[PDB]
RNA sequence: UGACGGAGCCAGCGAGUCUAACCUUGGCCGAGAGGUCUUGGUAAAAACUCCGUCGUAACGAGGAAUUCCUAGUAAGCGCAAGUCAUCAGCUUGCGUUGAUUACGUCCCUGCCCUUCACAC
C-alpha cells in the first residue's frame, strides 16, 4: 500500500489529513477483562465467518 | 581579440583550431584537422565495404 | 561513424517505401474509383 | 545491429567553414534576430 | 475467421526462467510488467497530488 | 548488466546499441565498465527487476 | 510575497484553461467575420447559434512573444545569475565565469552549501529574472539548465564538444558590449519557444555598429553557440572566434521554476520510444 | 595541531511484491531435467568533547609561471540518491563545523558611455 512521507503528512490541509491509528501495546483493563464464550459458542462462530466468508466470495 | 584584430588588419590592409599547453618550464595539436582526416579515412574504407559486400567476381590484375 | 550511415540510410530507406506505398493507393484508388463510379452511373441510368 | 540514437555531431573544419560562412553572411546583410526595445 | 487456416491461429506457448536463474524468481513477462508500471503510476499519482 | 560481453572491448563496439528484457523494456548500452571486465552500464525506459533478462538483438 | 505568488500562479494556470476552451469559440469568430466579408453563407451550427450572433457585436472589435516574457520584454534589462553545483572543481568555475561574460547583466555566485528553494527564494526577492546552474564531469562542463523567474519556464541543456577560452593561449579579454544576436534554423513551435528563453538573456537595443555577435545555430537538435567578433572590410565581412564553443542539446522544459520537481513538463526527450531518431523536433 | 582504545553525544535529504557476488571439494535423491546438503578460497554519521597509554628505488606538503575567490563565502566532515540527456574511473543532492582579508579607488590594466521651476 501507499505510505505517505510524513513531511508531506505533517504540512497537510485539515480537511485531507490521513488517520493513521498506532498499535497498542500497554494491555488495556477492559481488553483484559473481556470475556470470551467458549466451547459450543467458538465452534458457533468460527461457523458463521466460514459461511460469510463463501458468501463474499460467491458475490 | 578584436583590438589586436583591427591592429593586424590595419598592418596587413581562429586560436581554437589548436589545443595548447601550458609549459612547466605552446602549440600540441589539431583536433579539427586530425579528426577530419581520422574520419574521412574510415569513410572511404565504409565505402569498400559496401561495394565488397555482394559481389563475387573482381577483375584480377596481374600486371 | 558506422552508427550515422546506418540511421540515415534506414530513414531514407524508411522515407522512400512509404512514399512508394501512398503512390500505388493513390493511383489505384483515383484510376479505377473513375471507372467504378462511372459504371455505377450508367447502371443508375439503365 | 541496431543503434537508439544518433552519435554526437563531430565538429569538423568542414562543419565550422560552414558555420562561418554563415554568420559573415549574416553580418554582411546586416540581419539579425534580436530583441528591439518597445516604444513608451 | 474468414479465410484464416485453424493452424495459423495456434497457441506459442511461453517460456520460463533459466534454472541457473531459479534463485531470483519467476521471469516476467509484459504483462506482468503492465502490472508493475500501472500500480507504481497510481501511487505516484495521489502522491503529486 | 553482466555476462553480455567478455572484455570491455567488445562492449565499446555495441556502445549506443538497442537492448531490451524480456518484459520488453527498451534501453540502450551506455558505457563499458572498468571492473569487471565485460560489464557495462544501461539505461532503460523503466526500472528492470534481477529477474529480468536483457538480450541484444543481432544477425 | 508567498500569497502573491500563490494566487498569480492559480489565476494564471486557470487563463490558459479557459484559453483553450475559447480556442473553439474564437475560430467560430473568424468564420464569421470571414462569411461578413465575403458574403458566403454561415456553417449550419453557427447559423443556429443565436447567442454567438449576439455577442458577435461586442466581441467584433477583437485584434508574439512569450506570456511569461511579454510583460518585461523590450522594457526591462535581465539580472542573471549564474551558478554551479556544489563543490565545483576549478574548471567549472572558469567556465561559469565564460557563461557570465556571455550575457552582458550575469553575476557569479558561489554554491557553497546553498539549498535549491533558499536559492531560488533568495533569487526572487532581489528581482532576478534568470538563474543559471551548470554541471560537470571530472572538469568536462556536461549540463546547462535555465529557469525564467518568477514561475518559469525551465529548461534543462546538455553540453557536448566544449571549448572553453581559458584552453587558449595569450587569447586576451573580451568586449563586453550588447551583442548583436543570429538565430538559425528554429522553425518548428518548440523552436520558437527556445528561441524566445534565450533570446531574453540579453539586453534589447543593440548599437546598429556593436561589434560583438553571438550565434545559435541550429543542427540537428544540436545548437552550436559561437562568439565572434568582426570587422566590416571594404569587400566583406571578416570575423574571429572569441569562444567558448559548445553545443546544447535540450532534452526537458518545465513550466517551473528548478526547485519544483512537480512542475508540469512542457516537453521531454524520449530517447526509448521505437522512432526516436526518425525526426528532429526542434 | 600525532597513533591506539574506551566512553558521551548532535543531522537532513531518501520507501516500486522492490536491493542485488564469483570460483571450488564432496554426500544423497532423481530415467533425465534437476533438487537438497556439505565444503575451501577470492571479492565487498563523521566532525566534536572527555579519559588512559606511548612519544615527537621513491618520498618528508610541492619551484618558475598561471588560475580562482567576498558571508553561512573559502575550507573541513560525513550521509543518501542515481530520476529518459550526462554520470559510477563518477554525478547530483542533504546536513554538520565555519574563518582571515577587502566592501574603497579609478593610480595601473581592460570594457563602456557622453561632449518645466530654483540653483549651476
Ligand atoms: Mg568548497
Ligand atoms: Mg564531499
Ligand atoms: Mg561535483
Amino acid at each position: 500500500g501507499l505510505k505517505v512521507p510524513k513531511a508531506v503528512q505533517k504540512e497537510l490541509p485539515f480537511k485531507s489529513q490521513i488517520h493513521q491509528m498506532k498499535p497498542q501495546k500497554k494491555k488495556t483493563y477492559m481488553a483484559k477483562r473481556a470475556v470470551v464464550l467458549g466451547g459450543d459458542e467458538k465452534k458457533a462462530r468460527s461457523f458463521i465467518q466460514k459461511v460469510l466468508t463463501i458468501s463474499k466470495a460467491k458475490d | 581579440q578584436l583590438k589586436n584584430l583591427k591592429a593586424a588588419l590595419k598592418a596587413r590592409g581562429n586560436p581554437f583550431e589548436i589545443k595548447a599547453a601550458r609549459n612547466k618550464r605552446i602549440a600540441v595539436g589539431k583536433p579539427g584537422i586530425s579528426k577530419q582526416i581520422g574520419e574521412e579515412q574510415r569513410k572511404r574504407a565504409f565505402e569498400a565495404r559496401k561495394m565488397m559486400k555482394n559481389k563475387r567476381g573482381g577483375v584480377i590484375d596481374k600486371r | 561513424f558506422e552508427a550515422r550511415q546506418r540511421i540515415e540510410e534506414k530513414n531514407k530507406e524508411s522515407s522512400d517505401y512509404h512514399a512508394k506505398m501512398a503512390h500505388i493507393v493513390n493511383t489505384i484508388n483515383t484510376e479505377e474509383g473513375a471507372e467504378k463510379n462511372k459504371y455505377e452511373r450508367e447502371r443508375k441510368l439503365r | 545491429f541496431d543503434r537508439t540514437a544518433k552519435p554526437v555531431p563531430v565538429i569538423t573544419s568542414e562543419v565550422t567553414e560552414s558555420l562561418e560562412d554563415m554568420i559573415r553572411r549574416r553580418i554582411q546583410d546586416s540581419n539579425f534576430d534580436d530583441l528591439q526595445r518597445r516604444t513608451l | 475467421a474468414k479465410l484464416v487456416h485453424d493452424v495459423q491461429k495456434k497457441q506459442h506457448r511461453e517460456r520460463s526462467q533459466l534454472t541457473s536463474r531459479s534463485r531470483y524468481g519467476f521471469l516476467e513477462k509484459h504483462k506482468d510488467y503492465v502490472k508493475r508500471a500501472q500500480d507504481f503510476h497510481r501511487k505516484q499519482s495521489t502522491l503529486k497530488v | 548488466i553482466k555476462d553480455m560481453f567478455s572484455s570491455a572491448m567488445e562492449v565499446a563496439r555495441f556502445e549506443g546499441a538497442q537492448i531490451k528484457t524480456v518484459s520488453g523494456i527498451r534501453g540502450e548500452i551506455k558505457r563499458a565498465l572498468s571492473k569487471p571486465e565485460g560489464h557495462y552500464r544501461a539505461a532503460f525506459e523503466d526500472k528492470i527487476l534481477m529477474s529480468d533478462i536483457v538480450i541484444l538483438r543481432s544477425w | 510575497m508567498l500569497r502573491r505568488q500563490a494566487r498569480e500562479r492559480r489565476e494564471y494556470l486557470y487563463r490558459k484553461a479557459q484559453e483553450l476552451q475559447d480556442s473553439q469559440l474564437q475560430q467560430k469568430r473568424q468564420i464569421i467575420k470571414q462569411a461578413l466579408a465575403q458574403g458566403k453563407p454561415l456553417p449550419k451550427e453557427l447559423a443556429e447559434d443565436e447567442s454567438l450572433q449576439k455577442d458577435f457585436r461586442y466581441d467584433q472589435s477583437l485584434k508574439q512573444v512569450d506570456d511569461e516574457y511579454a510583460a518585461t520584454s523590450g522594457i526591462m534589462d535581465p539580472r542573471i545569475i549564474v551558478t554551479t553545483s556544489r563543490d565545483p572543481s576549478t574548471r567549472l568555475s572558469q567556465f561559469a565565469k565564460e557563461i557570465k561574460l556571455l550575457f552582458p547583466n550575469a553575476v557569479r555566485l558561489n554554491r557553497g552549501n546553498y539549498v535549491m528553494p533558499n536559492l531560488v527564494d533568495a533569487c526572487k526577492k532581489s528581482g532576478t529574472t534568470d538563474l543559471v546552474v551548470l554541471h560537470e564531469h571530472r572538469g568536462v562542463p556536461t549540463s546547462l539548465t535555465i529557469s525564467h523567474f518568477p514561475h518559469g519556464p525551465t529548461a534543462q541543456f546538455s553540453l557536448h564538444n566544449v571549448v572553453m577560452r581559458h584552453d587558449i593561449i595569450n587569447a586576451g579579454n573580451q568586449s563586453e558590449v550588447n551583442p548583436h544576436l543570429i538565430f538559425d534554423n528554429f522553425t518548428t513551435a518548440l523552436g520558437k519557444r527556445v528561441v524566445c528563453i534565450l533570446k531574453h538573456l540579453f539586453n534589447a537595443g543593440p548599437k546598429k555598429d556593436s561589434e560583438r555577435v553571438i550565434t545559435f545555430a541550429n543542427r540537428g537538435d544540436f545548437i552550436s553557440v559561437r562568439q565572434h567578433v568582426y570587422v566590416r572590410t571594404r569587400e566583406g565581412v571578416e570575423i574571429a572566434e572569441v569562444g567558448p564553443r559548445f553545443e546544447m542539446r535540450l532534452f526537458e522544459l518545465r513550466l517551473g521554476t528548478l526547485e519544483n520537481k512537480d512542475a508540469d513538463v512542457e516537453w521531454q526527450l524520449r530517447r526509448f520510444i521505437r522512432t526516436a531518431n526518425k525526426k528532429d523536433y526542434l
